[PDB]
C-alpha cells in the first residue's frame, strides 16, 4: 500500500498498546482511546478523499461527531470517580473483585 | 482397599479435585482494569504471532 | 441487513452510501467507478460462493484500481532500473 | 388385534420409515454440493445488488 | 400405547383433585386398574413384535418389563404412606406425582420405536428419581448420592447422544424395525472402539458395571422406600434393555470388545458376592447384593446366545420383584427401630413370626432356589457361558456358594439367634407390610407356573 | 430517574440494538452500538454507589475499546473492497479485528473478565438486560459476517468460554455472579455451532434469553442477590422455589426440559459435519455449569435452610413486584421440547 | 504452530528422533511461554526477577514434558518397529506425566498427570491414524 | 420474500388444522401459565380469574397457529428446495444398481 498508510496504522497500533498497557491514571488511558480515534479518523479521509468516494465525504465527520460524544460520556465517569476517591487511578476501581 | 478407597480416588474423586483447582485459577483475579487489559494484548499478540488467526 | 426492514418497506435508509458506484451529488463519479461497476455486475445474483471463484478477474482488477499495488510496484521497477544506469552512465534522460 | 392387521400395519410403519430414511440421506448429500459449489438456493451468500449502479451519465467521460 | 399412557398422565389430577385424606386411596386403587389393563399387551406373536405405530412398539422384550413397572407403581404407594404420613397435603401430592411421572416416562422409554426418543425418556427419569432422593431421603448423605447418581449417569450418557445422532446421520434412520434390516457390519478401527464404547457405557454405568458401580450403593442406602424400590426393580433394567437393543448395530466388534467387560462381570460379581459378607447396613448389603446379580446380565448380553439372552430377561424380571421385596422388608424394620444396621436388631422371628416367613421367602429367591424364575434365569446364563468358555462354571459355580452364604447370613442375623433386649418397640406386623410382601412373592412364584412369558423375543 | 426518562433511556437501548439488526452499511452498524452503549451506562448508574461507578466505568472501556477495533476492521474492509455493505468482509485481518472486537462485546473468553464484575456491581434489572437484550446485535453481526471468520479462532473462543464459564462459575456464591459465568458459558456454544449452522446460534441466542430471563426475574421478585438470600424463599414464597428448580434443571440442559434443545441440535449440526471431539467435549465440559446449577437447586428448593425469627413478618404481606411475563416464560423455559420441530420458523 | 506441527507430522514415526524431540521441545517450550505471560499478567510477581524466574520455571517444565513425550514416544516406536502405533505416544504421554509429577514434586500428580496425558497422546495418534478433526471444516 | 413472517407463496399450502395435536400442547401450555400465574400471586390456583385464564389459552393458541403455520411452510420449502435442486444435477443423483441378498456377498460372523 501507500506509504502514510504504514504511519497512520502504526500510530493506531501505538495508542492501542498505549490503551491497553494502563498506569495510574485514567485520564491517560481515555486520550489513547482519542488516539485511536484521530488515526482512524486520518485513516478514513484518506482512503474516502483519494479514492473521490463523494458521499463517503461525511463520514469522518459522522465518527468524529460520534466519539466525541463518547468521549464526553468517558470523561464524566472519570469525574465521578474522582469524586469517589479524590483522584482518577485505576488501581482505586478494584471493589469487584469479590 | 477397592469399593471405598481405589475405585472412588481413580475416577470421582480425581476428577472433581481437578475441576475445583481449576475453578479456584480462573476465579481468582485481583479485578484490575490494568492487569486485565494487559492480558488483552497478549491475547492479540498470541493470537498472530502464534495461531495466525489474522490470515 | 438481519432483519431487512429497508426492502420490506421499500424505504433507502443506509443503502444510498454503501458503493461508490451508486448515484452521487453532481454525477461525480469515484476514480474505480467502472471497475466496481463491473465487479458487481459479475457477482449479481450467483451468490458469494460461486462468484469468489468466477468473477476473480473482475475482483481483482477492482483491487489494482482501489490500492494500485501492481501499478505502483511497476513504477519501482522502472525507477530502480533507471538509478543503476545513471549511476553506471549508460543512460542519459531527455528533455 | 389379529396378526394379520398387526402385519400390514408393521409394513405401512416400515414403508413410511423407510421413505424418511431416504430423504434424510438425501438432503445430507443435497446440502454438501450445495455448500461446495455455491448453485443452490442454499448457502446463497449476498452480494451487492446491481440496481444501486447508477448508469447516467458522469461529469467525465472515463467511467 | 396411548391407552397406557393417558390413563397413567390421568392419575395426578386425580391425586391432585381427591379429598385431603383419599390421595393413598384413590392413586393406589386406579393404579392397581392401570396394573391390570396391562396384560393387554401379551398378545405377542412368534414371528413379528406388537408395533403400535411410528411411535411406539412393544416386543416380548418390553412386555415384561412394563408389566412390573405398572405393578411397581401401587406397590410404592404402600410402601411410601407410612413414613410421608406426618408430611403436609401439598407435598404428598408432589411426591405422588414424581412417582407417576416415573412411571409415564418408564413406560414410554420401554416402548419407544426410535432411539433418541428411547434417550429422552431414558435420560428424563434422571429427574424424578434424583428428586425423590434428595428430597425425601431421611439423612445428610442423600444430597451427596444425588450428585454421584446424576454425574456418573450423565457422563456416560451424552457419548451415547453423540453416537446415537452420528449412526442416524450414516444410516438415516434410528427407529429399531428399520435397523434390524438396515444394519451393517461394524469394521475394526479405532473410530469404531470409541463408537462401540459411546454406544455401551451409558448402559454399563446403569446396571452398574463392576467398577462403575459406586454410585448405586450411595444412592440406595439414601433414597426412601419407594426411590429403592423403582432404583432397584427397573432403573437398573434400564440399562439392561438399552444393551439388548443397541447390541445389534455393534457386531461384529463384540466378539473382542466385550473381553474387558465380561472379565469385570465375572470377577465382579465375586467381588460383590463377598463384600456382601461383610457389610454391616442391611440396606447396603441388598445394593451390593445387587451388583453381583446384574454382573450376571452384564455377561448373558455381551455373549450374544439364544440361551444368554432369555436367562438375561427372566434375571432382569426375577431380581426386580426380590431386591424390591429385600427393601420393602429391611424398611420395615427401619421404621421400628429407626436404623440400617443389621446387627441391631436380631431374632426377630421370635417377634414377628409371619415376617420372618417374608424374609425366608426372599432370601430362598435371592439364592435361586429351583425352579424359582431366579434360578431359571441364573441357570440359562450358566449354561450360554459355559458353551463360551468351560472354565466359566468355576467362577459361576463360586458365585452360587458365596450367594448362599450371604442370603442365609443376613436371614439368621436379623430374624435367628436372641432378640435384642433393649428393643421393645417391635410392634406386631401391620395388614399394609403383609399385603405389601405377598404382592411381591406371590407373582414372583405364580410366574414359575407360565415361564415363558418372561423369557424375552428369543423363546 | 424521572420515569419518562427511564422509558426513552430503555426505548435508545433498543433502537441502538434495531439499527445494527437492520443496517446494511458498516457505519450505521457502528452507530447502533455506540447509541446502545451510550444509553445502557445510566442504568448502570442509577443507584449511585461506588460499585456500580466501577461497574460502568470497566464497562465503558470494554465497550469503547471493542467499537474503536470494529471501526478499524470496518475502515480496513473500506480500503480493500471500496464499499460499506454488511456482510462478508474482503480482508483476513479485517475479520480477525472484527470477530475480536465482537467478543469483546459479548464477553467471550478470553475478553470474559468484564462480565463477572460489572453483572455484579449493577442492579438484577440492569443485569438483565446486559446478559439478554445486549447479546443481539453483536450476535446478529456474527450471523451475517460468518461466512469470512477465521474457523480457528471462532471455535478456539467457544471452546475457551464454555471452560471459563463452567469453571468459574464453581466458585461464586453471588447470584449475579453465577449468571455470569452462566452467560460466557452460554455464549460458547452460541459461537461454536455458528460456523456449520446459524440457524442453530439463533435457536440458542432465544432460548437462552429466555431462561436467563426466567432467572433474573424470579431474583427480582424476592430481592434476592446471594446464595444464602436465596435459601429462604421457601420459607416465604414456595411456588417460586419449585419454579427456580425447574428453569435451573433446564439450563443444566436435562431432557425433557427446554434447555436441552439447543445442546441438542446444536450437537446434531457439528455430527453431520463430522466434528465428534468437539461436540464430545462440549457435552462432557457442560456438565460444570450443570453443577453449580444443582448446588443452587439443593440450597433453594430440595432442602430446607435455616430461617431467622423476623421472617415471619413477611408472611403477612404479598409479593407486590411486577414479576412481568414471568408465568408465561418460566412455561417456555421448561416445557418446549415437544415443540422442538418449531426451530424451523427461525430458518 | 502451524509449521512446528507441520515439521512433526511429517518425519515418519519411530525415525529421525532427534528432529522429533527438538520439534515437541519448542511445542512444549512455546506452551510454556504462553503460560507464564498469562500468569505474569494476571498475578503480578512481587519483582522483576521473581517474574523472571517463573516465566523460566514454567518454560523450562514445559519444554521437558516436551522433550520428553517427543524422545520417549519416537525411541519406542523405533525399538518396537511399530511405527504407527498409539502405544508408543501413550508411553511418551505417561513419561511426560512423570516430569510433571517431578517439577511439582508430587506422586499423585504425577500418577494422575500420566494417566491423563498418556490418554491424551494415544488419541492424538489415533486422531491422526484415522483423520479425526478437531475444529473440522464446515462442509453441510 | 424478504422479511415476511408468511410469504404469499404459503398460502398454497393446506393449513393446520385447529384440531392439530401441535397446537393443543400449545392451548396446555397457555393453560399451565395461567395456573403458574395465580400460583406466584397466592390467589386460588384453579379458580381465581378464569377471564385471565381463558385469555392465557387463548393468546398461546392464536400465537401458536401461526408458528405451525411458518414452520409447515418452512419445512414444505426445504422439500421443494431438494427435490429441484436433485432434478437440476441428475449427474450427483443416479439411481443406484440394485441386487438382491442372493447375489450380495456378505461376510458371516459366527456366535460360538
Ligand atoms: C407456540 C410457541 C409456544 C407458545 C408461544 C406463547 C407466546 C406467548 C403468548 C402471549 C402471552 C401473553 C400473555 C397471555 C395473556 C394473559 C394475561 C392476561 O390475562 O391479562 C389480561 C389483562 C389484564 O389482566 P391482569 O389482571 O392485569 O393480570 C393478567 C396477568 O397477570 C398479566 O401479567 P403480565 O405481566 O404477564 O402481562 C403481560 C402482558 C400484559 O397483559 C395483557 O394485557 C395481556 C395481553 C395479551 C395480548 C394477546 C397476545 C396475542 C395476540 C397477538 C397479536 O404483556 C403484553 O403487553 C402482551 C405481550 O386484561 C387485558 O387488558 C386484556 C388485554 C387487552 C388488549
Ligand atoms: C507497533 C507495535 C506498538 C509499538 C509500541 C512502541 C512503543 C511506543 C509506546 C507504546 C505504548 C506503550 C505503553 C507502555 C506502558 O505504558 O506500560 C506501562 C506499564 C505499567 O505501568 P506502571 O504503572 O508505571 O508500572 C511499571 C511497571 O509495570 C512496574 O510496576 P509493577 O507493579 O507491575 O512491577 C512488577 C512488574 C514485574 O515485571 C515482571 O515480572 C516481568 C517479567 C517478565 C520476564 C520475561 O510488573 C510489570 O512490569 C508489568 C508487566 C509484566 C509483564 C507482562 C507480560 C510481558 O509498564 C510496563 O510494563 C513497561 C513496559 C514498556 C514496554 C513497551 C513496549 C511496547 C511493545 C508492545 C509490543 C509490540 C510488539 C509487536
Ligand atoms: C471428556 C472430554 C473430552 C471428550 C472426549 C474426547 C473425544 C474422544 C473422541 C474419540 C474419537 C471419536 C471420533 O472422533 O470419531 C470420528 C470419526 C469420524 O469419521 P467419519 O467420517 O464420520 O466416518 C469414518 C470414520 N473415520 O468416526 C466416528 O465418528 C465414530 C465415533 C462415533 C461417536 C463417538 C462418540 C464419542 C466417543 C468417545 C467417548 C467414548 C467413551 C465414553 C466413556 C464414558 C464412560 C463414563
Ligand atoms: C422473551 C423474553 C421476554 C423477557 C421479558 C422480561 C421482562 C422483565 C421481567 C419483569 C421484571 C419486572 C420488571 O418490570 O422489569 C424490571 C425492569 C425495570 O427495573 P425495575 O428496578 O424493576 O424498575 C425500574 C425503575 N427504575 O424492566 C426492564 O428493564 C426489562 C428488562 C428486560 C428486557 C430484556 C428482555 C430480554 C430480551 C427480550 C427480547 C427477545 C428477542
Ligand atoms: C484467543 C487465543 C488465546 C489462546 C490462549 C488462551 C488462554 C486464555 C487464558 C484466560 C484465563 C486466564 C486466567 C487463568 O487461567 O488463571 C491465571 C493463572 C494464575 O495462577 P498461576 O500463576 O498460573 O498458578 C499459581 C497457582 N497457585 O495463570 C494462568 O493459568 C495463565 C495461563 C492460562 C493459559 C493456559
Ligand atoms: C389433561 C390433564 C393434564 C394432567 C397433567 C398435568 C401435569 C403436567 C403439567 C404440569 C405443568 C405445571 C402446571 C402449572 C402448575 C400449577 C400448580 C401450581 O403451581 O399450584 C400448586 C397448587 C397448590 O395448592 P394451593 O392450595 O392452591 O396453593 C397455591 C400456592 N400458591 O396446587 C393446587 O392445589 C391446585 C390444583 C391443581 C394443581 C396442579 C399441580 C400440578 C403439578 C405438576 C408438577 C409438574 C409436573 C411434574
Ligand atoms: C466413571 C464415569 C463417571 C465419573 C463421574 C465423576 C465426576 C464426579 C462425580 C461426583 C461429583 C460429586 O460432587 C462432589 O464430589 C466430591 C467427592 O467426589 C464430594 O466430596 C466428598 O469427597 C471430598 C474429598 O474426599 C470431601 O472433601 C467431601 O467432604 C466429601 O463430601 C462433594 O461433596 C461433592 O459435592
Ligand atoms: C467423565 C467426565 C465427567 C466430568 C464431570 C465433572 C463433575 C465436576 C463436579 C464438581 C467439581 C468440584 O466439586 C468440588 O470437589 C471438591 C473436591 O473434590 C470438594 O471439596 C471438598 O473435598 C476436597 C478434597 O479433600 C477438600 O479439599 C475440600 O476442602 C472439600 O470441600 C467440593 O466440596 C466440591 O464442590
Ligand atoms: C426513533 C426515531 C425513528 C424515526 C424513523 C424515521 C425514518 C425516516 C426515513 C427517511 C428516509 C425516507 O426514504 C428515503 O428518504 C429520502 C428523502 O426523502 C429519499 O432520497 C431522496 O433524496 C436524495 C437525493 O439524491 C436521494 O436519497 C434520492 O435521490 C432521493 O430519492 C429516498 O429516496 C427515500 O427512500
Ligand atoms: C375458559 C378456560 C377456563 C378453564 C377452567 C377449567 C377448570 C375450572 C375449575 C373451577 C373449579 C375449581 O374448584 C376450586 O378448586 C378446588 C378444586 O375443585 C376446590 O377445593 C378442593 O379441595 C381439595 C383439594 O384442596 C379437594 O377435595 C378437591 O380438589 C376440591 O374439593 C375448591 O373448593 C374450588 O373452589
Ligand atoms: C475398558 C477399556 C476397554 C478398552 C478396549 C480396547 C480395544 C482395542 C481394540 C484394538 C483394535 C482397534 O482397531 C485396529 O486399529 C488399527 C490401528 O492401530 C487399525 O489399523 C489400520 O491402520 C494401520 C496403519 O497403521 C494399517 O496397517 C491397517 O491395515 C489398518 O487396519 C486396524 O484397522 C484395527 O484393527
Ligand atoms: C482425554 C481426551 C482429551 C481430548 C483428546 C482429543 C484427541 C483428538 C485427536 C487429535 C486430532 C488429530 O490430529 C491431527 O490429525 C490429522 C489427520 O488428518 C493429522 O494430519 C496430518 O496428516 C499428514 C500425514 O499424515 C501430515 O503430513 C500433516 O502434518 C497433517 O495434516 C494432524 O497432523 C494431526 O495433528
Ligand atoms: N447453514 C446450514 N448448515 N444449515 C442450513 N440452514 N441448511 C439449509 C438447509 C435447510 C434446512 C432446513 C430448512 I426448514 C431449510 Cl428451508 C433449509
Amino acid at each position: 500500500m501507500s506509504m502514510v498508510y504504514m504511519n497512520i496504522m502504526m500510530a493506531f497500533t501505538v495508542s492501542l498498546v498505549g490503551l491497553l498497557m494502563y498506569r495510574s491514571h485514567l485520564m491517560s488511558s481515555l486520550l489513547c482511546l482519542e488516539g485511536m480515534m484521530l488515526s482512524l479518523f486520518v485513516m478514513a479521509a484518506l482512503t474516502i478523499l483519494n479514492s473521490h468516494f463523494t458521499l463517503a465525504s461525511m463520514m469522518p465527520i459522522i465518527l468524529l461527531v460520534f466519539a466525541a460524544c463518547e468521549a464526553a460520556l468517558g470523561l464524566s465517569l472519570l469525574v465521578m470517580v474522582s469524586n469517589t476517591y479524590g483522584t482518577d487511578y485505576v488501581q482505586n476501581l478494584n471493589l469487584l473483585q469479590c | 482397599l477397592l469399593d471405598l478407597i481405589w475405585l472412588e480416588a481413580i475416577l470421582p474423586k480425581t476428577i472433581s479435585l481437578a475441576q475445583m483447582k481449576a475453578s479456584t485459577l480462573v476465579t481468582n483475579q485481583k479485578g484490575l482494569i490494568k492487569l486485565y487489559f494487559l492480558s488483552f494484548l497478549i491475547t492479540i499478540l498470541i493470537s498472530m504471532i502464534l495461531f495466525n488467526f489474522h490470515e | 441487513p438481519f432483519f431487512d426492514v429497508q426492502k420490506r418497506l421499500g424505504v433507502d435508509l443506509d443503502r444510498w452510501m454503501t458503493i461508490q458506484s451508486a448515484e452521487q451529488p453532481h454525477k461525480i463519479p469515484s476514480r474505480c467507478h467502472a471497475f466496481e461497476k463491473e465487479w458487481i455486475e459479475c457477482a449479481h445474483g450467483i451468490g458469494s460462493i460461486r462468484a469468489e471463484k468466477e468473477c476473480k478477474i473482475e475482483f481483482e482488477d477492482f483491487r489494482e484500481c482501489l490500492l494500485r499495488q501492481k501499478t505502483m510496484k511497476r513504477l519501482h521497477a522502472i525507477r530502480r532500473q533507471r538509478e543503476k544506469l545513471i549511476k553506471e552512465g549508460k543512460y542519459t534522460p531527455p528533455p | 388385534d389379529g396378526p394379520e392387521k398387526n402385519y400390514e400395519r408393521t409394513m405401512a410403519i416400515l414403508q413410511i420409515e423407510a421413505e424418511k430414511a431416504e430423504l434424510r440421506l438425501k438432503e445430507l448429500e443435497v446440502r454438501r454440493l450445495m455448500r461446495a459449489r455455491g448453485d443452490g438456493p442454499w448457502f446463497h451468500y449476498p452480494t451487492i445488488d446491481k440496481e444501486l449502479i447508477d448508469h447516467s451519465p458522469k461529469a467525465t467521460p472515463d467511467n | 400405547m396411548l391407552k397406557y399412557i393417558i390413563p397413567t398422565i390421568m392419575l395426578m389430577p386425580l391425586t391432585w383433585l381427591s379429598k385431603n385424606n383419599m390421595i393413598w386411596v384413590n392413586s393406589t386403587a386406579h393404579s392397581l386398574l392401570i396394573s391390570f389393563t396391562s396384560l393387554l399387551l401379551m398378545n405377542q406373536f412368534g414371528d413379528n413384535s406388537l408395533n403400535f405405530s411410528l411411535l411406539f412398539f412393544s416386543d416380548s422384550l418390553s412386555t415384561p418389563l412394563l408389566i412390573l413397572t405398572m405393578w411397581l407403581l401401587p406397590l410404592m404407594l404402600m410402601a411410601s404412606q407410612h413414613h410421608l404420613s406426618k408430611e403436609n397435603l401439598t407435598r404428598k401430592k408432589l411426591f405422588i406425582t414424581m412417582l407417576i411421572s416415573l412411571q409415564l416416562f418408564l413406560i414410554m422409554t420401554f416402548t419407544a420405536m426410535e432411539l433418541i426418543l428411547f434417550y429422552i425418556l431414558f435420560e428424563a427419569t434422571l429427574v424424578p428419581t434424583l428428586i425423590i432422593i434428595t428430597r425425601w431421603g431421611n439423612q445428610t448423605e442423600r444430597l451427596n448420592a444425588g450428585l454421584y447418581f446424576l454425574f456418573y449417569t450423565l457422563a456416560g450418557s451424552l457419548p451415547l447422544l453423540v453416537a446415537l445422532i452420528y449412526i442416524q446421520n450414516t444410516v438415516g434412520s434410528l427407529n429399531f424395525l428399520m435397523l434390524q434390516y438396515w444394519v451393517q457390519p461394524v469394521h475394526n478401527s479405532w473410530s469404531n472402539v470409541f463408537m462401540w464404547l459411546a454406544c455401551m457405557m451409558a448402559f454399563m454405568v446403569k446396571m452398574p458395571l463392576y467398577g462403575l458401580h459406586l454410585w448405586l450403593p450411595k444412592a440406595h442406602v439414601e433414597a426412601p422406600i419407594a426411590g429403592s424400590m423403582v432404583l432397584a426393580a427397573v432403573l437398573l433394567k434400564l440399562g439392561g434393555y438399552g444393551m439388548l437393543r443397541i447390541t445389534l448395530i455393534l457386531n461384529p466388534m463384540t466378539d473382542f470388545m466385550a473381553y474387558p467387560f465380561i472379565m469385570l462381570s465375572l470377577w465382579g460379581m465375586i467381588m460383590t458376592s463377598s463384600i456382601c459378607l461383610r457389610q454391616t447396613d442391611l440396606k447396603s448389603l441388598i445394593a451390593y447384593s445387587s451388583v453381583s446379580h446384574m454382573a450376571l446380565v452384564i455377561v448373558a448380553i455381551l455373549i450374544q446366545t439364544p440361551w444368554s439372552y432369555m436367562g438375561a430377561t427372566a434375571l432382569m424380571i426375577a431380581h426386580g420383584l426380590t431386591s424390591s421385596m429385600l427393601f420393602c422388608l429391611a424398611n420395615s424394620n427401619y421404621e421400628r427401630i429407626h436404623s440400617r444396621t443389621m446387627i441391631l436388631a436380631r431374632g426377630l422371628q421370635t417377634l414377628l413370626p409371619l415376617m420372618a416367613t417374608w424374609w425366608l421367602l426372599a432370601s430362598l429367591t435371592n439364592l435361586a432356589l429351583p425352579p424359582t424364575i431366579n434360578l431359571i434365569g441364573e441357570l440359562f446364563v450358566v449354561m450360554s457361558t459355559f458353551s463360551w468358555s468351560n472354565i466359566t462354571i468355576i467362577l459361576m459355580g463360586v458365585n452360587m456358594v458365596i450367594t448362599a452364604l450371604y442370603s442365609l447370613y443376613m436371614l439368621i442375623m436379623t430374624q435367628r439367634g436372641k432378640y435384642t433386649y433393649h428393643i421393645n418397640n417391635i410392634s406386631p406386623s401391620f395388614t399394609r407390610e403383609n399385603a405389601l410382601m405377598s404382592l411381591h412373592i406371590l407373582p414372583l412364584l405364580l410366574l414359575t407356573l407360565n415361564p415363558k412369558i418372561i423369557l424375552g423375543p428369543l423363546y | 430517574m424521572n420515569p419518562i426518562i427511564f422509558i426513552i433511556i430503555l426505548l435508545t437501548i433498543m433502537l441502538g440494538t434495531i439499527i445494527v439488526m437492520i443496517s446494511s452499511h458498516w457505519l450505521l452498524v457502528w452507530i447502533g452500538f455506540e447509541m446502545n452503549m451510550l444509553a445502557i451506562i445510566p442504568i448502570m448508574m442509577k443507584n449511585h454507589n461506588p460499585r456500580a461507578t466501577e461497574a460502568s466505568t470497566k464497562y465503558f472501556l470494554t465497550q469503547s475499546t471493542a467499537s474503536m477495533l470494529l471501526m478499524m476492521a470496518v475502515i480496513i474492509n473500506l480500503m480493500f473492497s471500496g464499499q460499506w455493505t454488511v456482510m462478508k468482509l474482503f480482508n483476513p485481518m479485517a475479520s480477525m479485528l472484527m470477530t475480536m472486537a465482537l467478543a469483546m462485546k459479548l464477553g467471550m473468553a478470553p475478553f470474559h473478565f468484564w462480565v463477572p464484575e460489572v453483572t455484579q456491581g449493577i442492579p438484577l434489572s440492569s443485569g438483565l438486560i446486559l446478559l439478554t437484550w445486549q447479546k443481539l446485535a453483536p450476535m446478529s453481526v456474527l450471523y451475517q459476517i460468518f461466512p469470512s471468520i477465521n474457523l480457528n479462532l471462532i471455535l478456539t473462543l467457544s471452546v475457551l468460554s464454555i471452560l471459563i464459564g463452567g469453571w468459574g462459575g464453581l466458585n461464586q456464591t453471588q447470584l449475579r455472579k453465577i449468571m455470569a459465568y452462566s452467560s460466557i458459558a452460554h455464549m460458547g456454544w452460541m459461537t461454536a455451532v455458528l460456523p456449520y449452522n446459524p440457524t442453530m446460534t439463533l435457536l440458542n441466542l432465544i432460548i437462552y434469553i429466555i431462561m436467563t430471563s426466567t432467572m433474573f426475574t424470579m431474583f427480582m421478585a424476592n430481592s434476592t442477590t446471594t446464595t444464602l438470600s436465596l435459601s429462604h424463599t421457601w420459607n416465604k414464597t414456595p411456588i417460586m422455589t419449585v419454579l427456580i428448580l425447574a428453569t435451573l434443571l433446564s439450563m443444566g440442559g436435562l431432557p425433557p426440559l427446554s434447555g436441552f434443545m439447543p445442546k441438542w441440535m446444536i450437537i446434531q449440526e457439528m455430527t453431520k459435519n463430522n466434528s465428534i471431539i468437539l461436540p464430545t467435549f462440549m457435552a462432557i465440559t457442560a456438565l460444570l455449569n450443570l453443577y453449580f446449577y444443582m448446588r443452587l437447586t439443593y440450597s433453594t428448593t430440595l432442602t430446607m435452610f435455616p430461617s431467622t425469627n423476623n421472617m415471619k413478618m413477611k408472611w403477612q404481606f404479598p409479593l407486590m413486584k411486577k414479576m412481568t411475563f414471568l408465568p408465561t416464560m418460566v412455561v417456555l423455559s421448561t416445557m418446549m421440547l415437544p415443540l422442538t420441530p418449531m426451530l424451523s420458523v427461525l430458518e | 504452530a502451524k509449521t512446528v506441527l507441520r515439521q512433526y507430522w511429517d518425519i515418519p514415526e519411530g525415525t529421525e528422533c532427534h528432529r522429533k524431540t527438538y520439534a515437541t521441545t519448542s511445542i512444549g517450550g512455546a506452551a510454556g511461554l504462553v503460560v507464564s505471560a498469562y500468569s505474569v499478567a494476571l498475578k503480578t510477581p512481587t519483582s522483576f526477577l521473581e517474574g523472571v524466574a517463573r516465566t523460566g520455571r514454567y518454560t523450562f517444565t514445559a519444554a521437558a514434558i516436551g522433550a520428553i513425550f517427543g524422545l520417549t514416544s519416537c525411541i519406542s516406536a523405533q525399538v518396537r518397529e511399530k511405527p504407527d502405533d498409539p502405544l508408543n505416544y501413550l508411553i511418551g504421554g505417561c513419561a511426560g506425566g512423570l516430569i510433571l509429577g517431578a517439577r511439582t514434586r508430587s506422586y499423585g500428580i504425577g500418577a494422575a498427570a500420566c494417566a491423563y496425558m498418556g490418554l491424551t497422546a494415544a488419541l492424538v495418534k489415533m486422531g491422526q491414524l484415522e483423520g479425526w478433526q478437531v475444529f473440522a471444516e464446515p462442509k453441510v | 420474500a424478504t422479511f415476511q413472517f408468511l410469504p404469499d407463496e404459503a398460502r398454497s399450502l393446506p393449513p393446520p388444522k385447529l384440531t392439530d395435536p401441535r397446537l393443543a400442547f400449545v392451548g396446555f401450555l397457555g393453560y399451565c401459565s395461567g395456573l403458574i400465574d395465580n400460583a406466584i400471586r397466592r390467589r386460588p390456583v384453579l379458580l381465581a380469574g378464569l377471564h385471565r385464564q381463558l385469555l392465557y389459552i387463548t393468546s398461546f393458541v392464536f400465537v401458536g397457529y401461526y408458528l405451525l403455520k411458518r414452520q409447515d411452510y418452512m419445512y414444505a420449502v426445504r422439500d421443494h428446495d431438494m427435490f429441484s435442486y436433485i432434478k437440476s444435477h441428475p449427474e450427483d443423483f443416479p439411481e443406484k444398481d440394485k441386487k438382491t441378498y442372493g447375489e450380495v456377498f456378505e461376510e458371516f460372523h459366527p456366535v460360538r
